[PDB]
């Protein structure tokens, strides 16, 4: 059909009318898009050119868009000379706008022609001429030029400085002529050539139409050519100081933002401080918001380390002084962007004497919150988002002042009419994240304010509940008193969306606080159509019912603990039961149920171990002494019955570890909040294994110090945190109790059975990957050897080889690199006798790179057997990073093997 | 036989260290040191290398790639200083 | 004024044979669609037999005749073999043909079957059909004699020579009661039920149709066991389609010739 439909388009554009003529022509791009094939984009194009040079002049625009709209395509030209001389045949018509439309199209094939003497030529004679719509084509295709080739651009700055500096053409082709200049960075003698222009260039035309244009494409040449930065930011500076144009200072801003933004590193401690000077002396609040923002973008950045960095005290520094007034002036914008500098350099630079700087950001934080609380316009809050990120980042950079702030914001809780509330939680979420005497005490407050949401809003109660909601569990530490009715209540009589509880549910969920979970999501089975939701919400239920119970657990009291783990088990398997219902061809929960079902797993395994240990006294020491002498016990050192079943537990706990790995590389699409969690569970896995295998098997072996740093508060999460300090606790112990007894485990099982309860302590966090997923990205991997329709198996004559010809497409969902984007995809090819190393002698791998989104790989496999053969090829993407990332569908193929009976003969005979 | 042609610019003894890497698909490298007498010198520090790379194996169906690629050594180890380039092979079975 | 839409359905399948119908179709596309299963599906059997040496007792013409008429699998190897005739290469080359070699020498007293399991092949994708249930006979050989040739095998089709016909037979009708009434029964009793036929113990005979056209074809086609039916089917369509290709193309040279 690829050839069938240029055809059709081909008799179209031989039709008579230029009405068909024009919808033919216009009609490619959806061809080209739709077969990329070369031949066809080739054979296109040669008709285009024909019917562009000989067209009505119009049917010549239509070719001029489609050039314009499908460049990707153009490389992939073999036959460019003929294409070339049909276009450029009609830059000889004497007509002024038929040489205007073919300018345009030679600038729109720069890529494929960007060293044509020629087209040089024409354009730099086409550029001085008397043709208004020609000269503004010519300029066009100048600048595209200047970009991809070299010795064209040194031609036209000459030929540009000449036609500038004579009195000819107007002031209106002046200005377009000037952005040409841009692309003077192909060579240090260009951008030298064009700065000494320049010089001149504003003084001899100080106009402010053409100071707007010429400094803005001269600061893109200063970006573009990374010799003479120090040199245009200090033309920029004088610009800002002395010229009184508003306008030509609001540029010098826009500009120096952009360069400030590219690279800021380079700038110099005196370019800050005149800058600095220039913003105080301006009495103007426009052009002083203008040069604090630039000043916060700085501050952010490394300049700030050079700014205050000594071979005159920091409050003798300016800067200091300009921060302050504008922490307090009056303009709530100028405010935001002062209490900015003041927050990064706090967080970032470290010097005695700034300490006071703390407090005086830290107060005016609160003014600026008051001053935000109820404006409710789009400004208002645009400056409120402003200020709660720099409370955000004071708060985590600085632990020290996280309590200071988060009374204050509790404080402004009560002031906040409703709208600023939403971002004030958010802040107040983020920040209690990190420490929990940010959480524990303010308990009563919160739901004060929680009660009177019902009356005090009715247009967006939904938002501000959910994060009110989300706040309050993260307070919550342990579990919810009475003011867990009030809410259960507050969203009854309250408008209250099934949407909405289940968001709160789902967050009630996500920090632990299990015990509201059960109940909402109770209220929302009596809901939804589908059957597939359903039976989702009744396993989350019964998953989190289950985690309640795993949290009545009491400390040092192993006959709980048993009863306890398992009714919560008897409640997962339920729950998986469930689960594994609700999954469908769409969407097949794969992580949400090999996550849960490991933690069965998990917990069977601790099940088995705190047994086991509770037998040690099981009359264990009986066995070994009757089978053999106590003493030189030939079973073991003080030989027992439970060393097979310690031996058992410590390798289903390091399987169990690997699996976690294997769902690790498996997942790579969650953020790296799941991924951390998962490690976290692989990580009290081979703790366990660790343990018992160092303390109950050979511990002199093992002789291993924790000599490693340990507790740094690095974690991005309380449970985290908490994990952490449950580690150190169990290693601080095993450490000591290493040697003290023999391994007869007189003392151990006590030491192993308080490890189990603290790991069972901390309930769980079911993490974002499980609800909702982002970033679907998936390899489709279409091998395309001798095609096999059904599972019947291939032939190859077995004496000569195989070619597989592996097809891989890599395709994205949502954003394709929200968090980790496909580097290389690592293709490994194996095969196996089907019918019985078991013949691996063929296996191999290929690391083939997509440059697009597309990659194949020629495989060839050698094989010389009867027996049918199996062929699998795995994917194992890897990221930047460099990491297996174990994914890929996997797929089989049969290939049967047949030789000649020219040979069977052959064989037979010999 | 391949001919191989390459221009090494800026290389200290090039003789005695370049060498040409052909890469099978089937994941077999093969390493060919070039003759003394394969590198002509027409300028200063920028030489031309011309010689021939011997191909073989035994029959495939289809066509395959062989990956051409040349190779620096040093005195153990080898660096690759170039962009590997792809050939066409195709060995058909003997006839009558 | 455009083609109908063909439609066609199979009634059930089997190794040995297909049988199907085709409905809105016209008559003479469905008498083509037949005769190029009789004529234009080519498939390999052995064309070229040179004898070392013979003393059977059929003299040698006779065995190079009987080898020409074996069948040979030729499941999809046929498309990547290329006419001999069109063929530029020294005689056969392994793309061109394939080869085929027996030997045999009787020494034992009782007489021996010289049979089609006994022909060597060089590619495995062919082979006699009865190889890949008794044997093909060839020639018997009393003690003494032996019977020694290579033979090359290549792809032709039925208009060559009726050696290369796979479709052992194939069964073709429509109307099983003469409702268009073409043919005509003087004594309609007489006749048998067709095996399709719908019509009552009693009337044994259709009325007539004022107005209508074949519909409904029936078509039966028996496998020689070179190929299988279904590939037969679609190979027949396949090169029928590259015929009407070519017909085109070449007229349309013409045209641009004329004008
Ligand atoms: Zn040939």
């Amino acid at each position: 059909d690829a050839n069938s439909a240029l055809m059709e388009l081909d008799k179209g554009l031989r039709s008579g009318k230029l009405g068909e003529q024009c919808e033919a022509v216009v009609r490619f791009p959806r061809l080209f898009q739709k077969y990329p094939f070369p031949i066809l984009i080739n054979s296109a194009f040669l008709k285009l050119a024909d019917v562009f040079r000989v067209g009505n002049n119009f049917l010549r625009l239509c070719v001029l868009k489609v050039t314009q709209q499908s460049e990707k395509h153009l490389e992939k030209i073999l036959n460019v000379d003929e294409f070339v001389k049909r276009i450029f045949s009609v830059i000889h018509s004497n007509d002024p706008v038929a040489r205007a439309i073919t300018l345009r199209m030679l600038g729109s094939l720069a890529s494929i022609i960007p060293e044509r003497k020629n087209a040089h030529h024409s354009i730099r004679q086409s550029l001085d001429s008397h043709d208004n719509v020609e000269v503004e084509a010519a300029v066009f295709a100048a600048a595209n030029f200047s970009a991809q080739s070299k010795d064209f651009a040194v031609g036209i700055c000459n030929k540009i400085s000449e036609m500038i500096q004579g009195l000819a053409t107007p002031v209106d082709l002046k200005l377009k002529l000037i952005p040409i200049l841009q692309h003077m960075h192909h060579d240090a003698i260009l951008a030298s050539s064009a700065r000494q222009l320049l010089q001149q260039l504003v003084t001899s035309y100080p106009s402010t139409k053409m100071v707007i244009v010429s400094l803005h494409t001269f600061t893109l040449l200063a970006a573009s050519s990374l010799v003479d930065t120090p040199k245009q930011i200090q033309l920029l500076l004088q610009y800002l100081k002395n010229d009184p144009r508003k306008a030509v200072k609001r540029l010098a801003i826009q500009d120096l933002k952009l360069l400030a933004n590219k690279t800021p590193h380079t700038w110099s401690r005196e370019n800050i401080q005149a800058l600095c000077e220039c913003a105080l002396q301006t009495p103007y609040d426009s052009l002083k918001l203008g040069m604090l923002s630039v000043l916060s973008t700085l501050s952010g950045t490394i300049a700030i380390k050079h700014y205050f960095s000594i071979v005159s005290s920091p409050r003798s520094s300016d800067l200091v002084k300009l921060a302050q007034e504008c922490c307090y002036h009056n303009n709530r914008g100028i405010a935001a962007h002062g209490v900015r500098v003041l927050t990064n350099i706090t967080v970032s630079c470290q010097e005695k004497d700034l300490l006071a700087l703390e407090q005086d950001a830290v107060f005016g934080l609160e003014s600026l919150l008051v001053l935000c609380s109820q404006d409710d316009s789009p400004g208002a809050q645009a400056t409120l988002k402003i200020a709660l990120n720099c409370m955000v980042k004071l708060a985590k950079g600085r632990p020290h002042l996280s309590q200071s702030v988060v009374e204050t914001l509790l404080t402004q809780l009560h002031s906040a009419q409703d709208a600023a509330r939403i971002l004030m939680c958010h802040c107040l979420a983020a920040i209690a994240m990190q420490l929990p005497v940010l959480g524990d005490g303010m308990l009563g407050d919160l739901m004060e304010l929680y009660k009177v949401i019902g009356r005090s809003a009715t247009d967006k109660q939904q938002e501000l509940l959910v994060s009110l909601a989300t706040v309050i569990f993260v307070a919550s530490q342990k579990a919810l008193s009475v003011e867990s009715k009030a809410v259960i209540k507050q969203q009854l009589e309250s408008v209250s969306n099934g949407w909405t509880v289940y968001r709160i549910a789902r967050q009630a969920s996500r920090m632990g606080n299990h015990d509201m979970a059960k109940e909402l999501y109770q209220s929302l089975l009596t809901q939804v159509a589908s059957e597939h939701f359903y039976f989702w919400l009744n396993s989350l239920k019964e998953f989190s019912h289950a985690e309640q119970c795993l949290t009545g657990l009491q400390e040092e009291n192993y006959s709980s603990a048993l009863s306890c783990i398992a009714e919560s088990l008897k409640f997962y398997h339920k729950g998986i039961a469930s689960l594994t219902a609700a999954s469908t061809p769409l969407n097949p929960l794969s992580f949400q149920c090999e996550f849960v079902k490991l933690r069965i797993d998990l917990l069977q395994a601790f099940s088995q171990l705190i047994c086991t240990c509770n037998s040690l006294k099981t009359s264990p020491p009986p066995a070994i002494a009757t089978t053999i002498a106590m003493t030189l016990g030939n079973d073991l050192q003080r030989c027992g019955r439970i060393s097979n079943q310690m031996k058992q537990s410590m390798e289903e706990f390091r399987s169990l570890a690997s699996r976690y790995g294997d769902l690790y590389q498996a997942s790579f699409d969650a953020d790296s909040a799941t991924l951390r969690n998962v490690e976290l569970q692989q990580q009290s896995c081979l703790l366990i294994s660790h343990a018992i295998e160092a303390l109950i098997l050979d511990p002199e072996s093992a002789s291993f110090q924790e000599y490693g740093s340990t507790g740094t508060a690095h974690a991005d999460s309380e449970y985290e945190r908490r994990m952490m300090s449950v580690y150190n606790h169990v290693l601080e112990e095993v450490e000591s109790l290493n040697r003290k007894y023999t391994p007869v485990s007189y003392m151990h099982t006590a030491c192993l059975c308080n490890a189990i309860i603290a790991l069972l302590k901390v309930p769980l966090s079911f993490q974002r990957y499980f609800f909702q997923k982002l970033q679907s990205t998936s390899i489709k991997l279409a091998l395309s050897p001798s095609p096999r329709n059904p599972a019947e198996p291939i032939a190859v004559q077995n004496n000569q080889q195989l070619a597989l010809k592996v097809e891989g497409v890599v395709q994205h969902g949502s954003k394709p690199g929200l968090f980790r984007k496909i580097q290389s995809v690592c293709l490994n090819v194996s095969s196996t006798l089907q019918s019985k190393i078991d013949n691996m002698t063929n296996e191999m791998e290929q690391r083939v790179e997509p440059h697009n989104d597309y990659f194949s790989t020629q495989f060839l496999l050698n094989f010389a057997i009867l027996g049918t053969h199996n062929i699998t090829v795995e994917s194992s993407v890897k990221d930047a990073n460099g990491i297996v990332w174990k994914t890929g569908p996997r797929t089989t193929i049969f290939v049967k093997s047949l030789e000649d009976p020219y040979s069977q003969q052959i064989r037979l005979q010999q | 036989a391949l001919d191989v042609d390459a221009t090494l610019e800026h290389v200290q003894d090039p003789q005695n260290t370049v060498k040409v890497q052909v890469l099978y698909p089937d994941g077999q490298a093969q390493m060919i040191h070039p003759k003394p007498a394969d590198f002509r010198n027409p300028g200063p520090g920028r030489h031309r290398l011309i010689t021939q790379v011997y191909l073989s194996h035994t029959a495939w169906t289809e066509a395959c790639q062989v990956e051409v690629r040349l190779l620096l050594a040093y005195n153990e180890g080898t660096i690759p200083f170039s962009k590997p380039v792809k050939v066409y092979i195709m060995p058909k079975p003997a006839r009558r | 004024p455009y083609a109908n839409q063909p439609t066609v359905r199979i009634t059930e399948l089997t190794d040995e044979n297909v049988k199907f119908i085709i409905e809105n179709t016209d008559l003479a596309v469905a008498n083509s669609i037949r005769r190029v299963f009789i004529a234009e599906v080519p498939i390999i059997a052995i064309d070229w037999v040179q004898i070392d040496a013979n003393s059977s007792v059929l003299h040698d013409e006779f065995i190079a005749h009987r080898l020409g008429l074996i069948p040979l699998t030729s499941d999809d190897i046929v498309d990547k073999l290329q006419y001999s005739r069109d063929c530029t290469c020294e005689e056969f080359c392994p793309e061109c043909s394939v080869e085929f070699t027996l030997d045999v020498r009787c020494n034992e007293d009782q007489t021996r079957h010289v049979t089609s399991r006994d022909l060597i092949s060089n590619s495995p994708r062919v082979i006699p059909v009865t190889s890949r249930q008794d044997d093909i006979l060839i020639v018997k050989l009393r003690k003494g004699q032996e019977l020694r040739l290579r033979a090359y095998a290549k792809k032709g089709f039925g208009k060559e020579h009726a050696k290369w016909n796979p479709t052992a037979g194939v069964a073709f009708e429509y109307d099983p009661d003469n409702a268009l009434r073409h043919t005509v029964y003087p004594k309609p009793e007489e006749w048998p039920k067709s095996e399709y036929s719908e019509l009552d113990e009693d009337e044994s005979q259709a009325p007539y149709d004022p107005n209508g056209k074949p519909e409904r074809f029936y078509y039966n086609v028996e496998s020689c066991g070179s190929l299988r039916p279904e590939t037969i089917v679609l190979s027949a369509l396949s090169g029928l389609k590259k015929k009407l290709s070519d017909l085109q193309t070449q007229l349309s040279h013409e045209i641009q010739s004329d004008v």
